[PDB]
């Protein structure tokens, strides 16, 4: 209950769901043997879904008036309610993920303008050189605010303009 | 008639002249190349402005230079 | 039609100021 | 055929624009009545079948006078000033004549 | 056959490996990890 | 040809979802997407794309990201032939879509 | 004497109008004559033409 | 060779878009032939008459066609249930099922409902009465030949005003803040306090009797004496009759905020307070600036004074003055720019603060006004944007324009366009992105996997505005708090009651299926100014053209050369953001409809689940709500929905006639036509018939006109069809 | 009362017609 | 009656008098114009559903 919300293992339009659904696999389950693999595979499907709705209540996800996981996407009010992983913790995994792809794709692009014609090695990717930068660019933020610092980051009025 | 004028970034590789195709562009002596070469544009009455000029100059923000003017029979491209 | 003839001698008069209006401003 | 197209009226050069519009006028009068006579909006109707659709017909010949004129003015022995209102003229009278004399034909 | 490693480092053929890898990655990941709608521990 | 064909056998199509035909119920609204998506290239043209990579190369050239393979906006005839590429691919996967999510259930 | 840079140094190319403003490139000539426009630079990057070379002025042009 | 009587240009041009180009160029004063700027201002001042007189006689047009045609007397006694009349029918084409199928509202004959809503607007103003608006169209009748008089008589050359009168920017904006809009909203209080509120109150104020009924019971006596709230005293009570007398109350000028408890409207007391308290700021605002007695401010020295120190604006906003005040496409693109928001402005308060008597009742008059000044301030808004980019073009200097604000703007043109980009990009991945996750958990029968973000800081502005749906008690929902202790007897009992009804569009309950939308919204405004921004600046040049400013503002192209050109101006960098804002406000308005679609049926949960992913837009709100709309006609019979059915196939006709000007281009149709020429001039006794304007296909820049103006009719025909046949078919 | 049955016929189809008239002979007129 | 070109703009003009000054009331065709008839059984209900 933060905004006009409820706790999803407190509602009760969740477990109506929940068992809307359960339902529907059952009366599809009907229509085989207990030994038949169409009807394993759709009692596996139950137990990744009973399992799923089990998660989600124990993560303690925020329901609403339909019955669905609410997400909170403000710090401040995800980390005074216990709600940082639904978005305020993926929205820094995400972050380091996504910089390092800049940062490995940065180094690359750098570290091949020193050579003979560099637009052939951006098709012929140099895979002992990439992987090597793909490794040792696992530190990119420790590398980046160090290169932020200097000046060596941003490239200065050498950029190409148009009539200023 | 279109606007056709060309300016002093001519090297005078007469591209121009050779993809007008329709004469619009001659080569005129002129002491600033070393193919002591300029074009002109003594027949802009008869251009449509179909810019096969400025798609040949060699030379960069192209030296010869077309604007779309106020159109008659010829410049349309009509044979009615 | 008594606002329309009382219209149209007012319009009368409007047409006539309107000939002094399309000589005094040329 | 040459010699179809030297017979009728636009290319007769050695007749009068008034009698060329004329023939022309009820030659498209008794005609172009034929789809607003049969299946306008007045098919199923066996008294007014044959009266408002020549009386629309005879507006699309009024139409197409009208539209007669308009060229002559715009474009400018018939290719004249004189000579096309004339024809046009003759248009007019040779049309609804034909309108007429499609509803005389029932 | 270095040339056929040449052909191999191109950039669609890294393209069509690297994609398989890391959707390959993330298939492994969400079968054994089945449905993450929110980071748990 | 509103009505009783494009309205009425859309039915199928459309809440299909929760069962098997619920994928052709996606690409229904995937090729919505695709055919819609050409008409940025059916109607757009070149010298526009190619001035705004201009101001996305600068920031690229900012940050010491340019490329060498140097970044061009689609040719003339390509970007048309992007367009009907993805003009008759979102068409024909809207009809697929339709065509197949009516056919299996209601025959 | 002979004006321009020397026959082979890198330049920065000042015409505002052209494609390669504030954009380093090679000289590889200089003509030595009375044209406008002698210093010949060649680039890497090559124009929406194609074209990779160039005939620039003596002052739209600056070393390094 | 005579039309074009305004560019020479065009009349020595044997083709036939000698024709085209006379229309569209016509009202292009600053490139017509011998135009001067003493010239070019006086047809812009006469034109300014041309459009008023339209205006007039339009309002006029819609004064008669009701007081004659219309039911206004009868739906004045009963305003719910009796449906207005626009104008009646004489379609001679109709069928006999087609005249009593549009027979309705209580006429005789054929009808139309009016969904703009000028009975509710006329009705709360004070007409009661088909007498009262024969009168009202008569006198805008008599005004509107007053302002074509007057556009005739300020051209004639005794009349002609000089070049100065029109630079002086002082005196315009001290009349126009002063006059045009104090005094006006001063007397418009004046039409309220005199005629609209007693009316209301069951008390006929004509113009025989308004020099004889107080409009207050001890009337400018507290005005001047001071006690100003004797003119609050009894106001409408809570149980008011609008248009009656029972439960009437006395105050002139009161200040309650929320809504009539029976109109749910705005109490009329406060809009008389309220266009009372801006026409005395307005006066005041109109005492401000320095133009013939030595007092005043001067504009030549409040713009060029504010210069940040440190560099931080350039020079400041020094030498814009007299690029503001030569310049016409600057001054017009902040018009066009500050009407095209307020003009939102008036939409986006209209729905939750209805401000005439029993609207937010009738539904398809809401739909429709909220819906015209959408796409009004769509068009007004991109238009800003273009005659923005004509002032880089035609009236730039930037000699004079060293270092100011604006020319920083070009300075950093790039960072703004890349900025931009990313901002735009950054929505267009996420928030389809989120939608097409949300579509995948709903096809595979999951919907507890979708991503649902809970709008928190919009949903935190309305529990500070009042609403405790959702429990922040924060400010106005903090019943401890002090903005709530400040205004108990000021202005929020009635503020606070009307949050908290349900019912109503003031400041409807949101949910993840808002949260989305609004994201959508705001990729549709920043994609649609990355466009516009972009046409703006790089209308001098790009890169690929470096004198894009020595074609003009609307050019076709630079060739096939240099990689290629296509749609390079900034009249075709302002083409395409019309695409995308008929988008972006395709969006505002399904969302909008939709919302209140289920509000209004009372289904509100079956928004909230089917609007957080894309199926439910198409098949809850386009495949369910248009039933009654394509059954308007049907070979079982045909009802009132059918011009709205016919017109909902004539948008989709007009829609994807416009994608034949835009995906077929000019070439393919320049040698058909030249087939034609020759099958006409070899085509026995059609020889005798040839043309004058010889006939050539129609030009680049023509193709894009012509084919948006058939994307935007038919865009515009299609829905309007649409939300009037579906709001007012279950309605 | 029988102003909609005349007034629509005028405006419609007769003074357009007059539009589609005078507004096209003022079209190809040669300039003197 | 006419042979000129303003004679010929004159008869089309009052041709399109005669006709439409007419057409108003004496010309309204029983079976073409069903607006022109008398008020019919129903058709004043309100707009269906809900309000
Ligand atoms: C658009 C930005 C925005 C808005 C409208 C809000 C809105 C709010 N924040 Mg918030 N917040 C934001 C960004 C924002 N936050 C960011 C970027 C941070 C830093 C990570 C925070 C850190 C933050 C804290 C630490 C707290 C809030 C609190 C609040 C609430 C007061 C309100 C719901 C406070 C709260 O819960 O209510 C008192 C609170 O404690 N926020
Ligand atoms: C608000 C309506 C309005 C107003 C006030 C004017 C006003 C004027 N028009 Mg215009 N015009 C309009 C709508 C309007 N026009 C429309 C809808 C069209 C069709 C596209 C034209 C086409 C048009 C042409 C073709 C010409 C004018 C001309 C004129 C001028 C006489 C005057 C400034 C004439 C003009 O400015 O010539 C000097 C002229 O030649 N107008
Ligand atoms: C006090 C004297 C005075 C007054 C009353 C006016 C009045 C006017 N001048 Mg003006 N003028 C004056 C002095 C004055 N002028 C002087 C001294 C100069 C010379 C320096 C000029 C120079 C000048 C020029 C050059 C032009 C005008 C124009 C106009 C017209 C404005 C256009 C219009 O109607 O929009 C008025 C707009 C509104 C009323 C809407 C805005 C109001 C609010 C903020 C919007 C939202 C509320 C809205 C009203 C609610 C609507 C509800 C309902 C009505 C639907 C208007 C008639 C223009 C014109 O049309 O020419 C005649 C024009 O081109 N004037
Ligand atoms: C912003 C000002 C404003 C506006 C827009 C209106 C608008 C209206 N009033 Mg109103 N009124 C106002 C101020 C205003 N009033 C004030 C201050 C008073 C107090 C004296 C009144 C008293 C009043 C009465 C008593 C009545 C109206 C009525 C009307 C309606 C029809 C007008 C009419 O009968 O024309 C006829 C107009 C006249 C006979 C005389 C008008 C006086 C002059 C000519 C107006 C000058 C304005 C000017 C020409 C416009 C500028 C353009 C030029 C520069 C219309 C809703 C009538 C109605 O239907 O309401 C229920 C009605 O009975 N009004
Ligand atoms: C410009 C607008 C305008 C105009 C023309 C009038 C005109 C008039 N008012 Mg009035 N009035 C106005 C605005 C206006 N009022 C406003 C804004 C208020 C609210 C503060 C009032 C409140 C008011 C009262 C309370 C009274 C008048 C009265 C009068 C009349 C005689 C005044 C001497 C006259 C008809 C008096 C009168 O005789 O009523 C007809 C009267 O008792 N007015
Ligand atoms: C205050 C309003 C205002 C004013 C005075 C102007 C004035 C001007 N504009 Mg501008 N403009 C405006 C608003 C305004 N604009 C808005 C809101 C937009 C965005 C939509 C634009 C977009 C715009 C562009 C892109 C251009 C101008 C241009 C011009 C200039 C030439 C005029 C012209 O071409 O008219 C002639 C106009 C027409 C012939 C109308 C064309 C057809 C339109 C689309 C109407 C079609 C409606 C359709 C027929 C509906 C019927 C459907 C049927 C089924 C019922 C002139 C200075 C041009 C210019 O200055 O060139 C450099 C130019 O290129 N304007
Ligand atoms: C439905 C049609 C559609 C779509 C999707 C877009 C999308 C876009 N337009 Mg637009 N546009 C359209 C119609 C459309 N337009 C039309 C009709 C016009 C008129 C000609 C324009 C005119 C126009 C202009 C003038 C501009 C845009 C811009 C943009 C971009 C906005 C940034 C953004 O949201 O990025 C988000 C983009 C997406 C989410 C689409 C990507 C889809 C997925 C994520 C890609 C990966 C999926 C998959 C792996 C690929 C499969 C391929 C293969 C492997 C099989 C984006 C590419 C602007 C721009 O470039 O901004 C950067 C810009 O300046 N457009
Ligand atoms: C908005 C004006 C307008 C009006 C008032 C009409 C009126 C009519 N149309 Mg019509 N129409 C219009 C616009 C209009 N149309 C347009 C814009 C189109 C193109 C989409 C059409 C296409 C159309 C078709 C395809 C048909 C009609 C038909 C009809 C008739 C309905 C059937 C009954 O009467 C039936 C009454 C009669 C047949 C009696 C004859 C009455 C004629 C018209 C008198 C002749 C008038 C005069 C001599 C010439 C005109 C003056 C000139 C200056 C133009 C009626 C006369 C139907 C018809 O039969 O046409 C007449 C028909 O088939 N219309
Ligand atoms: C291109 C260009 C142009 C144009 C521009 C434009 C078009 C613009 C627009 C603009 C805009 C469109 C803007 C907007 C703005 C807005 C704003 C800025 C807002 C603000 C807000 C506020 C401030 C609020 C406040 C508040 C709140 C918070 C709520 C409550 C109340 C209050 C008041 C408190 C021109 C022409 C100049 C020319 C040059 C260039
Ligand atoms: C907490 C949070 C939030 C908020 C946020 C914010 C508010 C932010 C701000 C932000 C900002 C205000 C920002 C700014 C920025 C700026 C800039 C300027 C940046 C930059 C960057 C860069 C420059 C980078 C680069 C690079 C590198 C170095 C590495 C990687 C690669 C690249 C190259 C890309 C939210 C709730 C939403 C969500 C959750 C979380
Ligand atoms: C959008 C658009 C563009 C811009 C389209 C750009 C130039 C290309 C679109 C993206 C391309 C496909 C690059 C993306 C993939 C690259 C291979 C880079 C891959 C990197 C990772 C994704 C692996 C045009 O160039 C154009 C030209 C002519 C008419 C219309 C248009 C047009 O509408």
């Amino acid at each position: 209950d933060i905004a006009g919300l409820t706790p999803c293992s407190e509602s009760k339009a969740y477990a109506k769901l929940e068992k809307k659904e359960l339902k529907t696999l059952e009366k599809r389950l009907k229509q085989y043997e207990a030994d038949s693999a169409p009807a394993v595979a759709l009692k596996a499907t139950m137990e990744r879904t009973k399992a799923r709705f089990a998660n989600y209540a124990k993560a303690g996800l925020l329901c609403g008036n339909d019955g669905l996981p609410h997400l909170i996407a403000d710090p401040g009010l995800a980390l005074k309610y216990g709600h940082a992983g639904e978005v305020f913790i993926p929205t820094f995994g995400f972050l380091y993920v996504a910089g390092y792809i800049g940062y490995v794709g940065r180094q690359y692009l750098i570290a091949v303008k020193g050579e003979a014609k560099p637009t052939d090695k951006e098709i012929i990717i140099d895979v002992p050189l990439a992987t090597k930068l793909a490794w040792q660019g696992a530190g990119w933020p420790l590398a980046a605010v160090q290169e932020l610092q200097r000046g060596t980051l941003l490239e200065k009025e050498e950029n190409i303009t148009v009539s200023p | 008639a279109h606007i056709v004028k060309i300016y002093d970034t001519c090297i005078g590789c007469t591209q121009c002249v050779r993809a007008c195709p329709l004469d619009v562009l001659e080569m005129v002596p002129w002491d600033g190349c070393k193919a002591s070469q300029m074009a002109s544009a003594p027949r802009t009455e008869d251009c449509v402005g179909c810019k096969r000029c400025e798609t040949a100059c060699p030379t960069d923000f192209l030296s010869v230079r077309v604007y779309l003017g106020s159109e008659s029979t010829r410049s349309m491209g009509l044979s009615y | 039609a008594a606002a329309a003839a009382a219209a149209a001698a007012a319009a009368a008069a409007a047409a006539a100021a309107a000939a002094a209006a399309a000589a005094a401003a040329a | 055929v040459a010699t179809y197209l030297s017979n009728l009226p636009a290319y007769r050069t050695g007749v009068a624009p008034v009698l060329r519009g004329v023939e022309i006028g009820l030659a498209h009068g008794f005609l172009l009545a034929g789809p607003f006579i049969k299946l306008g909006p007045l098919r199923n109707v066996p008294e007014t079948a044959e009266i408002a659709g020549s009386l629309s017909a005879a507006g699309l010949v009024l139409i197409l006078a009208l539209c007669l004129s308009i060229y002559g003015s715009a474009q400018f022995p018939l290719f004249s000033a004189d000579g096309w209102s004339e024809f046009a003229a003759g248009f007019l009278v040779g049309g609804e004549a034909g309108v007429a004399w499609a509803y005389v034909c029932t | 056959m270095k040339d056929f490693t040449t052909y191999l480092s191109t950039a669609p053929v890294i393209a069509t490996i690297w994609f398989t890898f890391t959707a390959g990655l993330l298939i492994e990941i969400n079968r054994y990890f089945p449905d993450p709608l929110v980071f748990s521990f | 040809w509103l009505r009783d064909f494009l309205w009425a056998q859309s039915s199928q199509v459309i809440q299909s979802y929760g069962s098997a035909l619920s994928a052709y119920g996606l690409i229904f609204l995937g090729a919505h997407f695709v055919w819609a998506f050409s008409l940025m290239f059916l109607f757009s043209g070149r010298g526009y794309w190619q001035e705004l990579i201009e101001s996305i190369v600068w920031a690229h050239n900012k940050l010491k990201v340019a490329p060498a393979i140097q970044p061009r906006a689609l040719s003339i005839t390509q970007g048309r032939a992007v367009g009907v590429a993805h003009y008759l691919l979102g068409g024909i996967a809207t009809t697929w879509s339709f065509f197949l999510a009516r056919i299996i259930s209601v025959g | 004497k002979e004006v321009g840079p020397k026959r082979g140094s890198l330049v920065k190319i000042l015409r505002p109008e052209s494609y390669w403003f504030n954009q380093v490139g090679k000289v590889v000539s200089v003509d030595q004559s009375g044209v406008r426009y002698p210093v010949v630079v060649r680039f890497e990057n090559q124009n929406y033409a194609g074209v990779t070379t160039n005939n620039y002025a003596l002052d739209e042009v600056v070393a390094a | 060779k005579l039309f074009p009587k305004f560019s020479q240009g065009l009349a020595q041009d044997p083709t036939t878009r000698r024709i085209w180009y006379g229309l569209a160029m016509a009202h292009d004063f600053e490139s017509h032939d011998g135009m001067t700027e003493e010239n070019l201002y006086q047809k812009i001042f006469a034109s300014h008459f041309g459009q008023l007189s339209i205006i007039f006689l339009w309002t006029s047009g819609n004064l008669f066609h009701v007081a004659w045609q219309g039911n206004f007397e009868q739906w004045v006694t009963d305003p719910v249930h009796i449906r207005p009349i626009a104008h009646a029918i004489w379609d001679p084409h109709f069928g006999q099922p087609a005249v009593e199928a549009f027979t309705r509202g209580g006429a005789s004959g054929p009808v139309n409902i009016s969904t703009s809503g000028v009975y509710q607007w006329w009705y709360t103003i004070g007409m009661r009465t088909n007498q009262d608006l024969y009168v009202g169209s008569v006198f805008l009748a008599l005004v509107s030949a007053i302002f074509l008089f007057a556009g005739w008589l300020h051209l004639q050359p005794n009349f002609q005003p000089s070049l100065s009168w029109f630079k002086d920017a002082e005196s315009r904006l001290n009349h126009h803040l002063s006059g045009l809009f104090g005094v006006s909203s001063l007397a418009w209080t004046g039409h309220l306090v005199h005629v609209a509120i007693p009316e209301s109150r069951g008390q006929h104020v004509g113009w025989d009797n308004f020099l004889s009924v107080l409009p207050h019971p001890q009337g400018l006596t507290p005005f001047f004496t001071g006690n100003w709230a004797a003119y609050a005293q009894s106001p409408d009570t809570a149980s008011h009759v609008f248009g009656t007398a029972q439960g009437s109350g006395q105050a002139i000028l009161t200040f309650l905020g929320g809504f009539h408890p029976q109109t749910q409207s705005l109490w009329l007391t406060d809009m008389a307070h309220h266009h009372l308290a801006i026409a005395v700021i307005f006066i005041v605002a109109g005492h401000m600036y320095r133009t013939n007695f030595g007092i005043g401010h001067r504009m030549q020295a409040i713009l060029e004074a504010h210069t940040p120190p440190s560099g931080s604006l350039g020079a400041g906003h020094k030498g814009l003055f007299d690029t503001v005040n030569n310049s016409l496409h600057f001054q017009l693109g902040l018009a066009l720019a500050s009407v095209g928001t307020i003009t939102s402005l008036v939409a986006q308060h209209m729905y939750s603060l209805p401000p005439y008597a029993f609207q937010a009742i009738d539904f398809t008059t809401q739909a429709a006004l909220y819906t015209h000044h959408q796409y009004i301030a769509g068009f007004i808004m991109c238009g800003a944007f273009a005659h923005g980019a004509i002032f880089f073009i035609r009236d730039y200097d930037p000699e004079q324009n060293k270092g100011n604000v604006l020319a920083r703007m070009l300075d950093h043109k790039e960072a703004l366009i890349s900025h931009l980009s990313w901002v735009s990009l950054f929505l267009g991945f996420h928030t389809l992105g989120l939608y097409v996750h949300n579509d995948v958990m709903q096809a595979f029968g999951t919907p507890e996997k979708q991503i649902l973000i809970e709008p928190v800081f919009a949903q935190w502005i309305q529990a500070a505005h009042g609403k405790a749906l959702y429990g922040f008690d924060f400010l106005l929902s903090s019943k401890t708090s002090a903005a709530f202790a400040n205004g108990q007897s000021l202005w929020l009992p009635g503020w606070l009651d009307a949050i908290n009804n349900n019912q109503n569009s003031l400041f409807l309950t949101i949910g993840p299926g808002d949260f989305l939308v609004h994201h959508a919204i705001a990729l549709g405004l920043h994609t649609t100014t990355l466009i516009l921004v972009k046409g703006a600046l790089d209308a001098r040049g790009s890169k690929l053209m470096p004198d894009k400013k020595d074609f003009g503002y609307s050019f076709p192209c630079d060739g096939p050369g240099r990689g290629g050109t296509c749609d390079i101006s900034a009249y075709d960098a302002f083409y395409l953001a019309v695409f995308w804002m008929l988008n972006t406000i395709g969006w505002v308005t399904f969302y909008w409809h939709w919302k209140h679609l289920t509000l209004w049926q009372g289904n509100v949960a079956q928004f909230d689940e089917s609007s957080t992913y894309l199926m439910g837009w198409l098949r809850d709100y386009l495949w369910l709500n248009s039933s009654q709309l394509i059954n308007g006609y049907n070979p079982f019979g045909m009802n009132s929905l059918s011009v709205w059915a016919w017109t909902f196939l004539f948008g989709h006709l007009i829609y994807a006639t416009g994608f034949m000007f835009l995906i077929s281009w000019r070439g393919y149709w320049q040698e058909l036509i030249e087939t034609l020429v020759w099958a006409h001039e070899k085509t026995p006794l059609a020889n005798l018939v040839y043309w004058k304007d010889k006939p050539v296909a129609l030009s680049i820049v023509q193709a894009r006109l012509v084919g948006l103006a058939h994307f935007s009719v038919g865009y515009i025909f299609t829905y309007a069809a649409f939300l009037i046949a579906s709001t007012s078919g279950r309605f | 009362s029988w102003a909609p049955s005349v007034f629509v016929p005028l405006t419609g189809l007769v003074l357009p017609a007059i539009a589609m008239a005078t507004l096209f002979v003022y079209i190809e007129k040669e300039a003197p | 009656i006419i042979s000129r070109r303003e004679s010929l703009r004159a008869l089309v003009a009052l041709s399109g008098i005669a006709a439409i000054v007419t057409y108003g009331l004496k010309g309204a065709k029983d079976a073409d114009l069903p607006i022109t008839k008398g008020p019919q059984t129903t058709g004043e209900n309100g707009k269906g559903g809900s309000v």
